């Protein structure tokens, strides 16, 4: 509902603005989840949304 | 085919003969079995009975048991349960899956099983037997016996150890079953562990209040399957 | 070379490829099923190299 | 449903295609097959499949 | 484990069969031998084992058929009166009386 | 897999099928380990 | 030392009916080792 802006983002799929400054480092989140050393044992995936 | 030549649990192989590979036209199936790596085959089971020595045994046979050797079949052991009028442990061995009667070589294990007894009692028959990936367990009329191991051949003769069961006489071992989960452990991952359960039909005497035991891979410590009107455990 | 073959509805014919002079001409043939016709029979494509 | 023990208001599908297929009295023929006699119903739909 | 076949032997000599995971079964036949047992090899073939009798089956196919030892596939039907009744062009009821 | 840890079995069953078919149940096994062929080599570049 | 004597049938599980133990009464070992006369007292 916020994507109604009249200025063109370089990419479609407005979740690109969400997953851009953190998406460089998905592997560290995965490593922290796999060895259960992080958060509530919650892995928030990047391509599920 | 194979570059390693130790003793371990290796599966059989399925062989397909065809006239051409991509355009498969005349298929025919078969089996191929390794001989130098099979665990059970490297030992001598006991004294070999000849022909016409097994023929007089026929009017004494009462029931038939078989094994499977979970990882590779067709190397089964066939055990005889017999009347209490006759004596002896009678086991035949196959290597070709019982396709001909001339190949089932018959042995007898009476000397080996009387060795660890200090006296012959009355006369014994095999009640049940299982073949785990590396061990052979035989519940006979005079108790439970576990082979030492199969991967370390030292004497070319199986060395049996008699399990202990306090308060158990002959009339209990004739009503007792061995339960085992048939699962193949070929490459032997670290988490894979084998279990064996034994179940009796008893009265819960003073000496022992259980009727159901189980044991881990080297079958030495047998612990009861139930801990602290009362139901009976048919199978654990 | 490539050939296409549709068998009868219930029969099971086995095709075969032969060479007049096997001393100076070798081959390898692969028969794979692709598609299925409107009536229900299946087209087979066999490729000879 | 007025039935005793289940007097209740329920919504329910009404399968019209199933009812139309279950409408039984249809033209048929006593066809001769396998040196015997069978009841073969005449095909009314002009096509076999779509 | 090949062909996922399971066979039960029940006193009065009957033999029941199924596949692993299916929710229905069948009756392979009957066998009245005194002492006997059934064995399944690697390819799936079934053998009848008896003292001085290791039988494999009269008719043998390329695959692992599990009904070779028995002669004819038995009739599973009982003795009652069936009243048939049409309900559609291709469906039919049968009532056992 | 889910995370860092066994084995399991996947069973495909044709519930409709008859009991006289040759193949009905299919049982792949999935193991959360590494195969005996999973190694890493280092070519020295000299040969 | 303490000796204990029973009257048994020489069953399968046990072949002795005469045991004894030392001052720590934890290891009860049979009094006789390897038609058979019964021992009344050891
Ligand atoms: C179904 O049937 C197939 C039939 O092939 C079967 O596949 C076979 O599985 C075996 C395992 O059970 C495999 O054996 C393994 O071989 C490894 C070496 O592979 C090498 O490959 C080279 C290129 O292909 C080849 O040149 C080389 O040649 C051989 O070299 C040997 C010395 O390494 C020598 O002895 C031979 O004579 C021959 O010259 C090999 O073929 C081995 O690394 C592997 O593990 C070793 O086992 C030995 C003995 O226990 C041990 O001392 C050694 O330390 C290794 O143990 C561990 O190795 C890993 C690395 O892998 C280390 O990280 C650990 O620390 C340990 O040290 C094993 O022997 C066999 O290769 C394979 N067949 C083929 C053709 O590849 C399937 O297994 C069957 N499956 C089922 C389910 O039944
Ligand atoms: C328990 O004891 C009764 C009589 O004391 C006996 O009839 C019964 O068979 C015993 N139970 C079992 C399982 O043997
Ligand atoms: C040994 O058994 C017999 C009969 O079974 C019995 O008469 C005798 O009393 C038993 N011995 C003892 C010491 O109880």
């Amino acid at each position: 509902s916020k994507y109604d802006k009249p200025y063109a983002d370089p990419v479609h799929d407005p979740t690109w603005r969400w997953w851009q400054h953190k998406t460089k480092d998905k592997d560290y989140f995965f490593y922290l989840f796999s060895n259960r050393l992080a958060a509530e044992g919650i892995y928030i995936n990047m391509n599920a949304y | 085919i194979t570059v390693n030549t130790d003793i371990a649990a290796v599966e059989q192989w399925m062989i397909k003969i065809t006239m051409h590979e991509g355009l498969n036209i005349y298929d025919t199936e078969g089996t191929l079995l390794d001989l130098v790596r099979e665990p059970i085959l490297q030992w001598n089971l006991g004294r070999v009975l000849t022909e016409m020595e097994v023929r007089d045994l026929y009017p004494e046979v009462n029931d038939i048991k078989v094994t499977k050797s979970p990882c590779a079949n067709d190397v089964a052991l066939i055990g005889f349960m017999m009347k209490p009028s006759s004596n002896g442990v009678f086991i035949g061995k196959t290597i070709s899956g019982f396709w001909t009667y001339k190949e089932c070589i018959w042995h007898d294990l009476t000397e080996i099983i009387y060795a660890e007894l200090k006296d012959e009692h009355q006369g014994l028959t095999v009640i049940d037997l299982v073949l785990t990936n590396h061990f052979l367990v035989i519940l006979t009329s005079l108790g439970l016996y576990v082979s030492s191991d199969l991967r370390y051949p030292t004497t070319s003769q199986i060395k049996l150890s008699r399990a202990e069961f306090c308060g158990f006489e002959r009339v209990d071992y004739i009503r007792g079953n061995l339960w085992y989960n048939e699962k193949c452990f070929a490459n032997r991952e670290s988490f894979e562990v084998d279990y064996v359960t034994i179940t009796f039909n008893r009265n819960r005497t003073l000496s022992e209040s259980s009727s159901c035991f189980f044991s881990k891979e080297p079958f030495l410590h047998w612990l009861p399957c139930v801990f602290s009107s009362i139901p009976r455990v048919i199978t654990f | 070379l490539s050939a296409l073959m549709i068998p009868r509805k219930g029969e099971n014919p086995t095709p075969l490829v032969m060479v007049s002079n096997p001393h100076a001409l070798g081959f390898k043939a692969n028969l794979n099923e692709f598609g299925n016709t409107f009536d229900g029979n299946s087209k087979y494509k066999l490729d000879i190299e | 449903l007025f039935d005793v023990g289940k007097e209740r208001l329920v919504k329910r599908l009404l399968p019209v295609g199933t009812l139309m297929e279950y409408n039984l009295p249809k033209p048929f023929t006593v066809v001769n097959q396998g040196n015997y006699q069978a009841i073969s119903f005449t095909h009314t739909c002009p096509f076999k499949e779509i | 484990f090949y062909t996922s076949d399971i066979v039960f032997i029940v006193e009065d000599g009957r033999i029941l069969t199924t596949k692993a995971g299916l929710t229905t079964y069948s009756e392979l036949g009957i066998l009245k031998d005194a002492i006997f047992t059934l064995y399944y090899d690697q390819l799936g073939y079934i053998h009848k084992l008896t003292p001085e009798n290791f039988d494999a089956g009269s008719k043998l196919l390329g695959h692992g058929n599990s009904g070779s030892i028995f002669g004819k596939r038995p009739d599973l039907g009982f003795e009652a009166i069936l009243v048939p009744q049409y309900i559609s062009t291709n469906e039919m009821y049968f009532f056992a009386h | 897999g889910r995370f860092f840890q066994g084995s399991t079995s996947i069973a495909l069953v044709l519930w409709e099928g008859s009991s006289k078919c040759y193949a009905i149940t299919l049982l792949p096994t999935i193991k959360s380990s590494c195969s005996y062929l999973r190694t890493m080599h280092h070519t020295p570049g000299r040969h």
